[PDB]
């Protein structure tokens, strides 16, 4: 490739290395609050494979499961989006078990997990707590490895860049060396 | 360089010999898509060698323009039919790997010798999606398809 | 060197959080701090063409800003607070800024009185 | 540079191109409705 | 390039054209990050000209570093003031765009030729968001911001 | 990328396990 | 670049001398991890050397990785293995701060020289951990090993 | 240095008190 494309590339990925190191640190801040808050008791992606390990059990909350299981099966459960941003308070967990009776009808650590009335507010709120834990870990590692991944991508453009740096500086300069000789 | 770029013009057939090619251990080391040949054309080679033919260089294609994506945000990221087509590409990239008879000498393993029928039902099984179970190195270094579900059982015979 | 000396290292701090202030809800106040100063200590560096100040003007811009004067004040009207506090502080206020240039330093006396011209204009800004 | 990754041309830049013509598709049917509203 | 970037020292306005621009459809495809003037000053053309001018200026930079944001997360994760802040800058690239009476064959629909103090007040009010209901699409090729809110009920008849 | 490669040897290492596993049961 | 290129064939060693060092407050300035040398070998330097300065290289490249993750996970998740190499690494990196007797009439500190069995020394046993009970204050700014133990503790009989 | 501040200090103080 031209000199131009590789400084177009290598600009493009500097970019996206600094901006998934953003949000590894901005991942780190709510695991540490998210960390605080289950040792008492999603829809936004870019977390590893954690919304496939929950279809994984399903098959043999959370606006981003219904996405996958909406082509394949979709009249069989019961909608519920705006998850991840914040942690789900007992005042914002109540409107799950709203949405049930009165009706019609898990964090391990940073680098691993696994998938009447007041009673079952109590198990809905363990089990989105544990959720909350385990994709802000799973996240800060996920944008960790993009801006390490980038980071790789970024020195090897940077060797490729100035080979042709070089090469470019060269080749102009025998263009001149050859039209003087000539003259 | 303008020695090699005068010469394709001369030619009938090209083999392009990649080097990314051979340092992931695909030998022969012929680029899938930069070999070029006049003759390939659904008059001359036939409706079902030209089908199967474009089918495995578009695959081929749709899988290294992802390769951007599954760098920086990885294969989790990708969508559920999308994990699909690049799974079959690089099972195709390692059919297309062959043993060599020359090859003998210092690789041990016995060179091969692919009929045209076998090769062109071979590929369109795996298009088709006939092998998807089947894991990819199974695929690395076989003559025909046959031989490659065969290799698969001997694979699975580690417990 | 004695407002331009804690500015520099403020606006040092305040570009490594840059890119996190972007995209960012969940923040503690003490690095709620630094994206405050930053912010406005940046619009202070902002100027209009052809229009060059007086080495004892510009510290008492500075002073408000690193200080922490325009902290409370919305980043939007930091460029009308210097315009307003510039036309203040060399009207009615040639001593204060006469002293600063004879001595070339913020004196004791001087430190005091600057706080106080700053205090009282802020009090009252918005009309 | 600012918007370096468009700029560039590729998986990236085109994807983001796609994603805010289908986003914006949404947006602007959405708004549509809201027109048929405000007139009826 | 030495020719292009010698003649920049003759002159006192210009219009740099891109063609990242003109592939999208905006004709005259305009770079407005790039094309500016001498007489752009507050004292030559008045504050309100200047101030509208800056503040295009200022959104449609600040919207490709947004760019940048939605590439690896996505419009959807964004929040609500930068979810604003790209639609004002969209809407604003496509009211840039205007037919031309000499390129009627090209596009089909007729010219236009706005006034002066129309521009200024017809980008005022989209950067004060009392454009935020309509459509971008409305004020893509038009003449004044009148013609815009006429497509608009078009727009909504049709569908 | 080198740890492109990485990544995605990685993914399909362990679905290729997976797949020897039913391989291996169903031949069972 | 041929310019550097051709003078490293030439080159025995190298003094890396970087900001982030200097604005730690260590003096001199020298980077221990970019810094090399080519007689760095136990048939050059002796056994006793090599293992010593490998020592030091080591600690301080795991430091560097252990501090990585106090600022994205926190002190707690640390183990007691992990913390006693920090706590070393940290007396370790002031240890290789020196007072010049060039810099005597700026400051007011009093230069030293020190030989290169006292260094050897004096490494040696920070690693072993024989100074682990004395602070990092007492390793800043100082000759040898013995003015290391004479600073704590005349720093620690007063308060 | 927070925690090495009061690792420092909590050091120098058992030196003060032996001594």
């Amino acid at each position: 490739a031209t000199l131009k494309d590789i400084t177009r590339r290598l600009k493009s990925i500097k970019n996206i290395q600094k901006i998934t190191k953003s949000m590894k640190m901005v991942a780190a801040a709510k695991y540490a609050r998210a960390e605080r808050e289950l040792k008492p008791a999603s829809d936004r992606g870019l977390c590893g494979a954690i919304h496939s390990s929950v279809a994984k059990q399903m098959k043999s909350v959370g606006d981003k499961i219904r996405s996958i299981l909406h082509r394949t099966h979709s009249d069989q459960f019961l909608t519920f989006k705006e998850v991840g941003r914040r942690p789900p308070t007992f005042g914002d967990a109540s409107v799950i078990a709203l949405e049930l009776l009165n009706s019609g009808y898990r964090f391990r650590s940073v680098i691993s997990y696994k998938t009447q009335e007041y009673s079952l507010a109590n198990i809905i709120y363990y089990s989105l707590k544990e959720s909350t834990t385990s994709e802000q870990s799973a996240r800060m590692t996920a944008m960790d490895n993009a801006s390490k991944n980038a980071s790789e991508m970024i020195d090897k453009l940077t060797l490729t860049f100035n080979r042709t740096r070089q090469a470019v500086i060269t080749k102009e300069l025998i263009e001149i060396i050859s039209g003087a000789a000539a003259l | 360089d303008p020695a090699p770029a005068t010469t394709f013009a001369h030619l009938d057939a090209t083999t392009v010999l990649s080097r990314a090619i051979a340092e992931l251990g695909i030998y022969p080391a012929v680029d899938p898509l930069d070999s070029t040949s006049r003759i390939m054309d659904p008059n001359i080679v036939g409706s079902e060698h030209y089908d199967v033919a474009r089918g495995v260089q578009k695959i081929l294609q749709d899988y290294k323009s992802l390769q951007d994506i599954i760098a920086i945000l990885g294969m989790d990221e990708l969508s559920e039919e999308d994990k699909l087509t690049v799974s079959r590409a690089r099972k195709i990239q390692r059919f297309l790997s062959q043993p060599f008879q020359v090859a003998e000498v210092f690789t041990g393993h016995l060179g091969k010798l692919v009929p045209l029928k076998e090769t062109i039902k071979g590929f369109q099984q795996i298009l088709a999606g006939e092998y998807d179970h089947l894991p990819e190195q199974a695929f690395y270094m076989v003559g025909p398809i046959e031989e490659a579900v065969a290799k698969a059982d001997k694979l699975a015979e580690e417990h | 060197k004695q407002v331009a000396g804690t500015m520099k290292l403020e606006l040092a701090q305040y570009r490594e959080v840059a890119a996190f202030a972007q995209f960012g809800s969940d923040l503690d106040a003490a690095t709620q701090q630094l994206l405050s100063r930053g912010v406005r200590l940046t619009e202070l560096l902002k100027q209009g063409q052809y229009s060059p100040m007086a080495i004892e003007e510009q510290v008492a811009v500075i002073y408000a800003g690193v200080r922490g004067y325009l902290d409370k004040l919305e980043p939007s009207k930091i460029t009308k607070f210097e315009n307003a506090f510039l036309s203040h502080v060399i009207s009615q206020h040639q001593a204060l800024l006469g002293k600063i240039r004879t001595d070339g330093k913020i004196s004791e006396e001087s430190d005091a009185k600057l706080k106080e011209i700053v205090t009282n204009f802020l009090a009252g800004f918005e009309a | 540079s600012a918007g370096a990754v468009r700029d560039a041309g590729g998986a990236f830049g085109k994807r983001e191109q796609a994603e805010e013509e289908r986003y914006f598709r949404a947006r602007a049917a959405e708004q549509l409705a809201a027109l048929k509203k405000h007139h009826e």
